[PDB]
RNA sequence: UAAAUUAUGGUCAAUUGUUAGUAUUCAUAUUAAUUUUUUUAAAUGUUUUAUCAUUUUAUAAAGGUUUAUUUUUGAAAGAUUUUUUGUAUAAAAUUUUAGGAAUAGUUAAUAAUAAUUUAUAAUUUUGAUUAGAUUGUUUUGUUAAUGCUAUUAGAUGGGUGUGGAAAAAUAAAAAAAA
RNA sequence: UAUACAAUUAUCAUAUUAAAUUGUUAAGUGUUGAUUUAACCAAUAAAAAUAUAAAUAAUUUUUAUUUGUUUUUAAACACCAUUAGGUAUAUGCAAAUAUAAAAUUAUAGUAAUUAUAAAUUAUAUUAAAAAGGUAUUGUUGCCCACCAAUUUUUAUAAUAAAAAUAACGUGCAGUAAUUAAUAUAUUUAUAAAAAUAUAUUUUUUUUUUUU
C-alpha cells in the first residue's frame, strides 16, 4: 500500500510504476528512478526507498526530467523488463533547452565522494 | 527542530496543554483547533471530563474550560495515542471491546477517542456499539 | 490476545487456503504442484491475504492501510495538488479538493 | 538482547539499530550517515568552475 | 584508569535533581523549564530562540521569571481577570447611567509588546562589564526623547483627523467597541461557552453539578420564539427540571 | 548517570501498550500479509 | 551476568583440558593465602589454546585431563574457570 | 612539488600547515561548492548599471496614459507649474514604486521647488543601500503580475538574484565575514527554490532571468549521487507543480498516453495516429541511428556482390553453434543474468565473471 | 581539530550534575591524558597525511628509518620519493623564516 | 457541538525474585533449553524384456550463495479412426558485518554481425564489487504486551547435449506394466 | 544461554534563519640621578577611545561553508630565558561540549564495577553571633605518579599499549592542603607535574542607588 497501488490496479506487484526519467545516454532507453515502500512493524512506520529501472522508449520521446508511467513486459535486453507506457508530465523547459542545442540538464557538479583530498588549483 | 526529534501533532500538544493547565489549576486553556481536536473536546464534554468548550471559528485555536472537584482535577491522566504523525495506530473493534471489560465487569470509566472512516470523532463505547474500528487519538480519565 | 493465537498451525488462526483460488482462479495450484523444481527451497508463491486488505482491488474508503497519511497519501496529495495536513477534514490527508476536481465533473 | 550480536556491550546493538531506524534513513538531505568524516573537507582545495551554457 | 575505588567515600545526600531527572533540569540555559502553556513554537521553553529571559530584573508582577508575561498568557485562573478587549462611554448609553469604564475595555493593550530583557537588549558578554559598556538596541523601549515630537510636528492634523485608514475593527461591527451595547454584561464567561441544546442552536445551556442554565439565544428577532423553538423550550425546560441532580 | 539508560518517571498504562500493538507482526501474520514462498511447517 | 568471562568455553557449558603446570598465586587483599592455579591446554579447530583456571579439585593417583566449568567470581583476580573433576 | 603534506605532531592539537602552502586567500564558494574568483562580466554589468543609476521605464508613463487618460491629461496641462493636488498618484501605486528620487518622491512633485532641492533628492545623493533597493524595485516591477505582488515566484527569484549578487561582490572586497557567507548561501538556496518553481510556472521568464542576472550556477544539480536517484527532479513534485503543465497549448496530448485495453505504449498509439514526438537529437544518436538504418542495404550488397567472403563467415558461425558452452536453451542457459542468478559458482567453478552484478538488476 | 580533546569519558557524574565534570574524575583523566601526551613527546611521534592518498590511514613518520628514534626496531616501509619528501618537510618545518607566520617550536619537534 | 434504552450482545490481554545510601534494562528467581541417560526404527539383490542389445524406473556426498533458484506436457494421468491448436524461460518487493571505496569479457542500441559494429555506456556513498559470517519470505522460546529470540533442510558450470523435464554414480521405506 | 529504553525537563565533542564587515588616533626632555621587587639581575619612557536603523517567516547547503594558533619591533608593555637574546596575539592550516543517549574501566576481548552534594570537623575585630574535608571514633586521616618482579589480553612507537599488583627507592602532586583548584591551548620535564594564554567555580563573601 503506497501511491503506486493507490492509483493502479496491478495484475502483478510492480507491474506499474510512476517515476522520473534520469538520464538518457542509451538509444531507446530511459532510466527511471521510482519510489516504493517498506514497513517497520516494531515502530509502526513506513519508509520510502528508491530504485532505478531501464525502460524501453521506442521513438525516443523521453527527456531527462519527465514524469513517466512504466509497465512490466516482455524481456527486451539483459536488464530491460520495463517499457514507457505514458508520459504523465513532459519536460517543456528541457525540450526547449534541447532545441537550442544545449544539454537537457546541466551535468552534476561533483561526482561520487572520495576518501582522498584532491588539491587541484586554477 | 531536527531529524531525531518526534514529529508533533495538534492532538499531542492538545493533550499536553490540557494536562499542564490542569496541573496549574487554570480555568481556561487556549488550545489548537483542528477537526479531531474539537471532536475530542466534544467527547470529553459528553463524558463530563471538561466543564465546557467553544470554537469561536478562530482559525488557530479554540478554548476549553476545565473542571475541578474536591480540590484536584477531574482528569487523572490524559495521554495521546501516538508521539509522531508518522505513526498511526488502528483500533480493531475487538480491542476497543477489551478495554470495556475489567475481568468480567463492564467498565466505562476510562475514555478512548478515535477517528472513524466516516470522519467522526467517537469514544470507544459508541464504536463498540456499531462495531466499527477506528484510528486512535487519545485516552483520558 | 495471547500465545495460542501466535500459533498459526491451528486453522482458526490462519487465513484459509481458498483465497489463493479466488485471486488466481479455481484449481490453479494443481498446475504449480507438478513443477520441476519445487519445494527446494521454494514453491510457487501462495497468496493468502484477507480479501478486504487486497492492495489490487480496494482503496482508501474500505481499507485502513491506504488511509495512512505520512507516506502514501502525503505524496498523492502533493502530486494532485490538493491542500493537505496531518489532521485533516477528509479521511485521507486532505483538507479540500484540488482545482481540477472542483472545476471538472468526472 | 542476545549478547553475541555486535559488540560485547549492549549499547553496540542499539548503535547498529540506529542504522536501521525508519525515521533516520538516508535521503537527499541526510547523506553519508555511516562515514561522514572520511568525505569531509575533501573538495575544499578542488576548484571547479560551475557549469553555464546560458548567458 | 585504576579499575577500583581507592577511596571509600559514601555521601548520604540525595538531591531531588539527581534522582528524578525527568522532572527537573540543572543545566544552565535549561532553567526556564518545559512550559506547554506558552505561545511559542516549541513546548521546550529553553530551545526557543525568540525571547531570551532575564532572571535578575524580571518577574515582579508574574511570579517566577520563567513564566509568561501578564499580557501573553494563554491560560487563565478562576479568580484572575482575563485580557482586556482593546478599543483604540459613548456606546453604553442604554446601560446604567452611572456605570463607569468597564474593567475589560482598555485604550492601550498590546499582545505583542517587547519587554526589555538585558541579556538580549543590553548584552555585556563581549566586554569587561564596565559602567558604559555593552551593546544596546533602542528599538525596544519607546523613545522618551523630545527629538521625535519636535522633528515631526505638522500643521496638518494627525491620522485620526485625516481618516487615512480603511477597515476598522477587524471583526466588523462589535457591540462593545464600534456599535452600541444593549442588554447585560457577562463578566464571567458563563454564556460565552455553553452548549447548544438544540439542532438549530436557538437554545443553549450550561450545567454545573447541581445547577442548570437554559439560555434563549435569538438576538436577531429580539428573542421572539417561533412555534418550533417554543415547543423545543418546553422540552428543554422540563427535561432540565425533571433531571435528577438539579 | 550520564552514561546510562533512560528511565521512565512512572510506568506505562498497560491498556495503551496493548492499543499500540494492533498492527504488530503477530496480527499481520494472522491477517495474512506475508507471502508464503516456502514449504513452512510440514 | 558477565559474558566475556566465558570466552574459552566457546558456547559450551563444560570443557575438557590437559594438565600442564600447577603454580601458586596470591589473592586480592584483604584475603591472604595461596590459591592453586592450574595451567591447562585444549584444542579447537586445530588451534592449541592455553587455558588458565582455578584448581579446586581433588587429585588422587596421577591423572591428566580435567573438566572445566565457569563460576561466579573468586578471591583471585583474572582467573575465570574452575575445575569439576580430574580424569 | 607533488602532493601537499600535512605534518602532525600528535602532542599538538592540530597539524602544521601544508608545504605548498595553499592560496593565501581562501576561495569563495557558491552554495554547491563551485568556485567564483570574481563576478562574471554579466553580473559585473548589472552592478555597474546599479551604481551609476537606475531609471523608471517610459513603459509606466505609457500605460499610465492609456489607462487613466484624464489624470495624464491634467498633468499634461500643468507641466512646470507647481501642483497642490497630486494627480500622479495612480502612476505610483506603492511607496516602493517611486525610485527615481530619494524617499519615494515622485518626479512631478518636484515641479515648484528649488533646483538645489532637486539636486539634493537626486539619484547621485542616494546611499548604496538605497541604490540596491532602487534596482530591486525596478526589476520587481518589470516581473510583477500586479502592483502589490511580492510572494509570486518571478518576483521572489529576481529580488533574491539581486541580493545574491550584492553579497557576492561584498565578499569579494572584505574576505572574512562568515556571517554574510552564511547569508549568501541561504539566499542562494531560497533562490534555487524560487527558480525551480518558476520553470514549472512560466519557463520563458525563468530563462530571461537566468540570462539577465547570470545565475545558472545555482541551478546545477549538486552531485551525481542524489541526481541518479532522481531527487533533483523530485523537487517539483514536493512543490506541487509536477502536473501543472496544462498541455494543450503545447504537446498535443493524443500521443502521450498508452492504451489500457490494448496494452500498447505511447510510442505505439503515436505510431498509429501518424504522429511523431521525438526529442531533438545530438550528433551521437543521429549518427548511431543513421548507421543502423542501413544495415540491410549493406548486407544485400555484400551477399549479392561477394558470396565467398560471406560463406566463410557463415562457416564460422554455423560451426560455432556446435562448439561453445551451451548448445541448447534451458533455464540455465537462457538466464539473462548468468552471474547474478548463480553467484554460488563465481569463485570456484565459473571463472568468466569476477563480480555478481553488472547492472541495476 | 584532529587530536582528541579528551581520553575516556570525562563527564560521568550523576544526571543533572551541574557541571561537565567533577574535580575528582577530571583529575583522573587529566592524569591519563598527561601520560599519553608525555609518551608522544619523548618518543618523538610524527604523523603525516598526504594529499591524493587515503586520509584515515596516516603514514607514521616518526617510525621512518631516517627519523626513527630507536636504534633497534624495524621502522616502516614508505615509498622512496614520498619518504624523501616527508623528510624534507619535517626538516624545513623547524625554523622561523621571516615574513612567514610564527609557529610554536619545541625540542621534540626535531 | 447532544446526550439515548427497547439495556452484561461480536465468546477471558492481564505482570508474584529478601533487596542493602543514591543514579543505570545486568550475579542468586520461573518458564524454555544444553549438562542427562538406546519404549522406533530397520537388512541387502531394484525389475521386467525380443539376448552381447532395446523398453520401464529424475533432487539427501562435499564446496558457501544476502539486488541470489526462474519454466512447458511432447512422458504418465488419458478415455477416439487419422493430420490438434495457442499460452513458458520474464520480473517486483524483503538482504547481514562498529568505526566504508571504487568495481568490470564488461551497459544500450543494431542482429539469428561485430576475438577492432556504433555510442557522451553500466554498477557504487539511497553503501557497491571483492572479503568475513550465513541454507532466503506460513514452523520456536519468553511475555499481559508493539518486542526480543529461533526454524532445519533441500537446485554448485560446461566439455556427442540423452530425456517431456538433468534432478543422472552408496546411504529407500514411493510397490515399480499377471 | 533466551526471556520488552525513552519520547514532560538527561552537559564533551555530526554545527545551521543568521547582519555583519570596513574606520590613522595617541605618545614623546629636561638634566646629573638609588626606580621596581619578598629578593636578585639587565637598564631612555610615554602612549593607540564614536555608529544605530535595515536585511521578512518556513519548506533538498551536510562531498559546501564555520567555532580565540597569524606579515611588518626599524614600536612598546607583557611573558620566556638570564649580563651575548627569544618572543611580543585572527590573510595559508584548524568541523566539533551546549548535547538523541542503552551500567564503570578498556582503540569495541583484560579488571567487576564506577560516580555522587546538603549529618559530623573551635579562633576571619558586631551594640560573644558567617564559613571548607577524597576523612568516616575522621590530618599520627587518606591518596598521587615515576622506580623491580611477576599475571593476562591484544591494533607492538625512545624502552610498545592496556588491565591485575602487596616490594625497593624518590619525593610531596591532590582533599579552598603551605604560589586555590578545574577545562582547553602552547611550552617545559627524574617523578608526581611546572610556566604562560584563555574560559570557570564541583574555591571561602564581604556588600557607594548621583556625596
Ligand atoms: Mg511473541
Ligand atoms: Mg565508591
Ligand atoms: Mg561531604
Ligand atoms: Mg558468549
Ligand atoms: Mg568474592
Ligand atoms: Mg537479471
Ligand atoms: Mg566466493
Ligand atoms: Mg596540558
Ligand atoms: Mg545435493
Ligand atoms: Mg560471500
Ligand atoms: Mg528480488
Ligand atoms: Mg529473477
Ligand atoms: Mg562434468
Ligand atoms: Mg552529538
Ligand atoms: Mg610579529
Ligand atoms: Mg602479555
Ligand atoms: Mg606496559
Ligand atoms: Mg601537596
Ligand atoms: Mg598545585
Ligand atoms: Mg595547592
Ligand atoms: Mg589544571
Ligand atoms: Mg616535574
Ligand atoms: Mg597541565
Amino acid at each position: 500500500y503506497d501511491l503506486t497501488s493507490l492509483i493502479f490496479n496491478q495484475p502483478r506487484q510492480g507491474s506499474d510504476k510512476i517515476g522520473y526519467v534520469v538520464g538518457t545516454s542509451m538509444l531507446k532507453t530511459a532510466v527511471v528512478a521510482t519510489n516504493h515502500m517498506v514497513y517497520y512493524p516494531k515502530f509502526n512506520q513506513r519508509v520510502s526507498r528508491t530504485k532505478r529501472f531501464f525502460a524501453h522508449d521506442e521513438d525516443l520521446a523521453c527527456v531527462e526530467g519527465d514524469l513517466v508511467h512504466i509497465k512490466q513486459c516482455r524481456k527486451i535486453s539483459k536488464y530491460k523488463h520495463y517499457y514507457v507506457f505514458s508520459i504523465l508530465e513532459p519536460n517543456v523547459e528541457g525540450r526547449e533547452r534541447l532545441k537550442l542545442g544545449l544539454k537537457a540538464v546541466p551535468p552534476p557538479l561533483f561526482g561520487y565522494p572520495v576518501s582522498r583530498r584532491i588539491v587541484k588549483l586554477n | 527542530r531536527r531529524r531525531e526529534e518526534n514529529l508533533y501533532t495538534p492532538i499531542y500538544d492538545f493533550c499536553h496543554r490540557i494536562r499542564e493547565a490542569t496541573e496549574q489549576r487554570k480555568r481556561f486553556v487556549v488550545v489548537p483547533s483542528t477537526i479531531e481536536t474539537r471532536g475530542c473536546a466534544r467527547v470529553m464534554h459528553d463524558h463530563g471530563l471538561v466543564a465546557g468548550f467553544r470554537d469561536f471559528h478562530n482559525d488557530r485555536a479554540f478554548a476549553v474550560e476545565l473542571k475541578y472537584f474536591q480540590g484536584d482535577s477531574t482528569i487523572n491522566v490524559i495521554e495521546p495515542c501516538s508521539y509522531d504523525g508518522r505513526t498511526e495506530f488502528e483500533w480493531s473493534p475487538k480491542m476497543m471491546r477489551r478495554l470495556l471489560n475489567t475481568h468480567g465487569i463492564h467498565n466505562r470509566l476510562v475514555v478512548y477517542i478515535c477517528r472513524t472512516a466516516d470522519n467522526r470523532i467517537i469514544d470507544h463505547i459508541h464504536a463498540v456499539k456499531e462495531n466499527i474500528g477506528g484510528r486512535g487519538l487519545m485516552m483520558v480519565h | 490476545s495471547f500465545k495460542y493465537a501466535t500459533k498459526l498451525q491451528h486453522d482458526e488462526m490462519r487465513q484459509p487456503y481458498y483465497i489463493h483460488e479466488k485471486r488466481y482462479g479455481i484449481f490453479s495450484n494443481e498446475r504449480n504442484i507438478a513443477k520441476a523444481r519445487r519445494g527446494l527451497p521454494f514453491i510457487t508463491p501462495l497468496y493468502t491475504k484477507h480479501m478486504n486488505l487486497w492492495d489490487t482491488d480496494t482503496d482508501a474508503s474500505n481499507n485502513r492501510f491506504f488511509r495512512g497519511y505520512y507516506y502514501g497519501q502525503r505524496e498523492l496529495h502533493q502530486l494532485l495538488g490538493r491542500p493537505h495536513s496531518l489532521e485533516a477534514t477528509n479521511a485521507d490527508g486532505s483538507n479540500d479538493l484540488s482545482t481540477y476536481e472542483a472545476n471538472t465533473s468526472q | 538482547i542476545a549478547h553475541w550480536y555486535c559488540g560485547h556491550k549492549f549499547r553496540h546493538r542499539f548503535m547498529r539499530d540506529k542504522r536501521f531506524h525508519p525515521s533516520l534513513q538516508a535521503s537527499h538531505d541526510a547523506r553519508n550517515r555511516f562515514s561522514k568524516r572520511r568525505h569531509f573537507k575533501t573538495n575544499r582545495w578542488n576548484y571547479q568552475q560551475a557549469y553555464r551554457d546560458m548567458p | 584508569l585504576k579499575t577500583l575505588d581507592v577511596r571509600e567515600y559514601r555521601p548520604l545526600a540525595m538531591p531531588i535533581e539527581f534522582r528524578f531527572y525527568q522532572r527537573y533540569a540543572n543545566h544552565p540555559n535549561r532553567q526556564s523549564g518545559i512550559q506547554f502553556l506558552t505561545h511559542y513554537n516549541t513546548h521546550q521553553r529553553f530551545r526557543v530562540n525568540k525571547d531570551y529571559i532575564d532572571y535578575m530584573h524580571w518577574g515582579k508582577e508574574q511570579g517566577q521569571a520563567r513564566l509568561p508575561h501578564r499580557h501573553q498568557r494563554v491560560a487563565f485562573d478562576f479568580n484572575d481577570q482575563l485580557h482586556p478587549t482593546r478599543i483604540g462611554y459613548a456606546w453604553f448609553a442604554s446601560q446604567d447611567p452611572t456605570f463607569g469604564h468597564h474593567p475589560d475595555l482598555s485604550s492601550s493593550f498590546d499582545p505583542n509588546y517587547r519587554v526589555f530583557s538585558h541579556p538580549e537588549h543590553w548584552n555585556k558578554m563581549f566586554t569587561k562589564r564596565r559602567p558604559g559598556e555593552g551593546d544596546i538596541d533602542l528599538s525596544v523601549l519607546p523613545s522618551r526623547s523630545l527629538l521625535g515630537p519636535l522633528m515631526a510636528h505638522s500643521d496638518t492634523k494627525g491620522i485620526p483627523y485625516f481618516k487615512v485608514d480603511n477597515r476598522g475593527h477587524s471583526n466588523g461591527r462589535v457591540p462593545g467597541v464600534n456599535a452600541p451595547f444593549f442588554g447585560e454584561f457577562d463578566q464571567k464567561m458563563m454564556q460565552a461557552m455553553s452548549r447548544p441544546l438544540n439542532a438549530n442552536r436557538t437554545i443553549t445551556g450550561n450545567d454545573g453539578r447541581f445547577s442548570k442554565t437554559i439560555m434563549i439565544n435569538e438576538p436577531q428577532c429580539n428573542q421572539a420564539l417561533s412555534a418550533k423553538t417554543a415547543s423545543e423550550l418546553s422540552k428543554e425546560i422540563d427535561k432540565a427540571t425533571n433531571a435528577v441532580y438539579s | 548517570h550520564r552514561s546510562g539508560k533512560a528511565r521512565a518517571f512512572v510506568f506505562r498504562d498497560p491498556s495503551l501498550r496493548m492499543m499500540r500493538a494492533g498492527s504488530g507482526y503477530q496480527q499481520l501474520r494472522r491477517m495474512g500479509m506475508p507471502m508464503q514462498v516456502g514449504m513452512g511447517w510440514r | 551476568l558477565f559474558f566475556l568471562r566465558m570466552w574459552f568455553l566457546y558456547g559450551c557449558c563444560l570443557r575438557f583440558v590437559l594438565f600442564v603446570l600447577c603454580y601458586y598465586m596470591s589473592p586480592r587483599l584483604p584475603s591472604s593465602g595461596n590459591r592453586r592455579v592450574l595451567y591447562a591446554v585444549f584444542y579447537l579447530y586445530n588451534f592449541v589454546w592455553m587455558l588458565r583456571c582455578f584448581f579446586c579439585c581433588f587429585i588422587g593417583l596421577v591423572m591428566s585431563l580435567f573438566i572445566i566449568e565457569g563460576g561466579g567470581f573468586v578471591d583471585l583476580p583474572g582467573v575465570k574457570y574452575y575445575t569439576r573433576i580430574v580424569s | 612539488e607533488h602532493p601537499a603534506i600535512w605534518l602532525w605532531y600528535p602532542w599538538r592539537m592540530n597539524p602544521e600547515p601544508p608545504t605548498p602552502h595553499m592560496p593565501q586567500r581562501r576561495a569563495l564558494k557558491n552554495v554547491h561548492g563551485a568556485v567564483f574568483n570574481d563576478l562574471t562580466p554579466v553580473q559585473k554589468k548589472r552592478q555597474e548599471q546599479m551604481l551609476y543609476g537606475v531609471n523608471i521605464p517610459e513603459t509606466r508613463q505609457m500605460k499610465f496614459e492609456e489607462q487613466h487618460p484624464l489624470l495624464a491629461g491634467a498633468l499634461r496641462k500643468l507641466e512646470g507649474q507647481p501642483k497642490g493636488f497630486p494627480f500622479w498618484y495612480r502612476k505610483y501605486p506603492t511607496r516602493r514604486h517611486a525610485y527615481e528620487y530619494r524617499f519615494s518622491i515622485p518626479v512631478e512633485m518636484l515641479d515648484g521647488y528649488n533646483d538645489d532641492v532637486k539636486k539634493a533628492l537626486s539619484k547621485g545623493m542616494m546611499s548604496i543601500q538605497e541604490k540596491q533597493f532602487a534596482q530591486e524595485a525596478m526589476y520587481m516591477e518589470r516581473y510583477a503580475e500586479h502592483d502589490f505582488d511580492t510572494t509570486s515566484p518571478a518576483v521572489l527569484a529576481v529580488k533574491r538574484a539581486l541580493k545574491c549578487r550584492v553579497l557576492r561582490n561584498h565578499l569579494l572586497t572584505n574576505p572574512h565575514n562568515n556571517i554574510i557567507k552564511t547569508v549568501l548561501a541561504n539566499t542562494e538556496r531560497k533562490l534555487n527554490h524560487a527558480l525551480r518553481r518558476l520553470r514549472k510556472v512560466d519557463f520563458k521568464k525563468y530563462w530571461e532571468i537566468i540570462r539577465d542576472h547570470d545565475v545558472q550556477d545555482i541551478l546545477q544539480p549538486p552531485n551525481l549521487v542524489t541526481y541518479r536517484q532522481g531527487s533533483y527532479w523530485k523537487y517539483d513534485w514536493n512543490a506541487g507543480l509536477a502536473i501543472s503543465t496544462n498541455l494543450a497549448d503545447v504537446m498535443d496530448p493524443r500521443g502521450l498516453n498508452g492504451c489500457v485495453e490494448t496494452g500498447r505504449s505511447r510510442s505505439e498509439v503515436a505510431r498509429d495516429l501518424g504522429l511523431s514526438y521525438t526529442r531533438p537529437l545530438h550528433e551521437n544518436e543521429k549518427k548511431q541511428l543513421s548507421h543502423q538504418a542501413v544495415y540491410y542495404e549493406r548486407l544485400a550488397k555484400f551477399k549479392m556482390e561477394q558470396p565467398e567472403a560471406a560463406r566463410a563467415m557463415e562457416r564460422e558461425r554455423f560451426v560455432r553453434k556446435f562448439s561453445g558452452m551451451f548448445v541448447k536453451m534451458d533455464i540455465r542457459s537462457g538466464a539473462p543474468d548468468f552471474p547474478s542468478t548463480y553467484r554460488r559458482l563465481l569463485g570456484t567453478k565459473v571463472v568468466r565473471w569476477a563480480s555478481k552484478r553488472h547492472g541495476p538488476n | 581539530r584532529w587530536a582528541a580533546k579528551f581520553y575516556g569519558q570525562v563527564t560521568f557524574g550523576p544526571r543533572n550534575y551541574p557541571y561537565p565534570s567533577s574535580r575528582w574524575l577530571a583529575r583522573r583523566f587529566q592524569m591519563k591524558k598527561h601520560r599519553i601526551i608525555k609518551r608522544f613527546r619523548f618518543r618523538r611521534y610524527k604523523l603525516a597525511a598526504v594529499a591524493n592518498l587515503p586520509f584515515a590511514k596516516m603514514i607514521r613518520v616518526g617510525m621512518l628509518p631516517e627519523l626513527k628514534s630507536s636504534k633497534t626496531k624495524r621502522g616502516d616501509v614508505v615509498d622512496p620519493t614520498l619518504s624523501g619528501q616527508l623528510v624534507s618537510a619535517v626538516k624545513n618545518t623547524g625554523e622561523k623564516r621571516k615574513g612567514q607566520r610564527t609557529r610554536p617550536k619545541s625540542k621534540y619537534q626535531v
